[PDB]
């Protein structure tokens, strides 16, 4: 496996028009999946990181905004990166997205980390475009290979004790962060539970404590529920994606939680900037905007 | 002791969707200490 070569070839469209393909070997992305699986199961399910770092919000294929994205905050490991899931589905080009980032995970393992979105889950990306845009330019082989290896990333990151990190949101099961700690990989995501609700929770400015979630999974979340959340474990933001927002970055519940997506114009549908959050040594945070004419 | 506080507005990256991943519109606000 030549990591280099291969980041070399994933990054040489840069300055192609738009849309063009990077057509890896099959068993290229097989070593990738395989290579950084390893690296996930050595390092632990709820991440504990230091600042400085940017924090990226759902990408979900769209793989010319994400070398856009980087353009923008520095190729790794010019800075590092915490992104909070949702490689795959919707956009065009999930495959090079996803081995984009699994090889800079793989050249930078302590200085990039992935987190599982709820599109990291295959019975989701089965009907969402990346089963699909698998059987078309490799195989189902391929496509089980990277559910193999999206059952082994980790589900939280706490950044210097102070910003919990999580693709969806909390959990009224969620007590003590033992519990996210005490949950054993390879793992599919359950319809419910624990880990379910941190890949599918969204906040709500009109449920008072947990209410019901129309996507028909999980709960939604009060702005007391993340003050209380704060206050119980001497944190102070939490910052999530899961949810197209406007201007890229929004606060919710007196900026005691962000949520952050980082695909700009969402599927040629929506109109959104993209952004991430950049988090200085003093946690002093910034939003880096990437925004289409 | 470190708390999280919140840095100025920084001017958006502006991009063309029809151009080069490497070729931005307009170079966006990047923070500083
Ligand atoms: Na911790």
């Amino acid at each position: 496996l030549n990591i280099d070569s291969i980041i070399q070839r994933l990054l040489e469209v840069r300055g192609s028009k738009p849309g063009k393909n990077v057509q890896l070997q099959e068993n290229e992305i097989r070593g990738l999946c395989l290579k950084s699986r390893e690296i996930f199961l050595s390092q632990p399910i709820l991440l504990e990181l230091e600042a400085p770092l940017k924090i990226c919000g759902d990408i979900h294929g769209q793989y010319y905004d994400l070398l856009r994205l980087f353009e923008y905050g520095g190729f790794p490991p010019e800075s590092n990166y915490l992104f909070l899931g949702d490689y795959v589905d919707r956009g065009k080009q999930s495959l090079e997205t996803i081995c984009l980032l699994l090889a800079y995970k793989i050249k930078y393992p302590e200085n990039f980390f992935l987190l599982r979105g709820n599109h990291e889950c295959a019975s989701i990306n089965r009907i969402y475009g990346f089963y699909d845009e698998c059987k078309r330019r490799y195989n189902i082989k391929l496509w089980k290979t990277f559910t193999d290896c999206f059952n082994c990333l980790p589900i939280a990151a706490i950044v210097d004790e102070k910003i919990f990190c999580c693709h969806g949101g909390l959990s009224p099961d969620l007590q003590s962060m033992e519990q996210i700690r005490r949950i054993m990989r390879p793992t599919d995501v359950p319809d419910q539970g624990l880990l379910c609700d941190l890949l599918w929770s969204d906040p709500d400015k009109d449920v008072l404590g947990w209410g019901e979630n129309d996507r028909g999974v999980s709960f939604t979340f009060g702005a007391e529920v993340v003050a209380k959340f704060l206050h119980k474990h001497d944190l102070d933001l939490i910052c999530r994606a899961h949810q197209v927002v406007e201007d890229g970055y929004e606060f919710f519940a007196k900026r005691q939680l962000v949520t952050l997506f980082s695909a700009p114009n969402y599927c040629g549908e929506f109109d959104n900037a993209g952004a991430m959050m950049s988090v200085d040594e003093t946690l002093m945070c910034s939003f880096q905007i990437l925004k289409p004419a | 002791r470190k708390r999280v506080t919140f840095g100025e507005d920084l001017s958006p990256e502006v991009f063309d969707e029809s151009l080069p991943a490497n070729t931005p519109l307009r170079k966006g606000g990047t923070p500083v200490c």
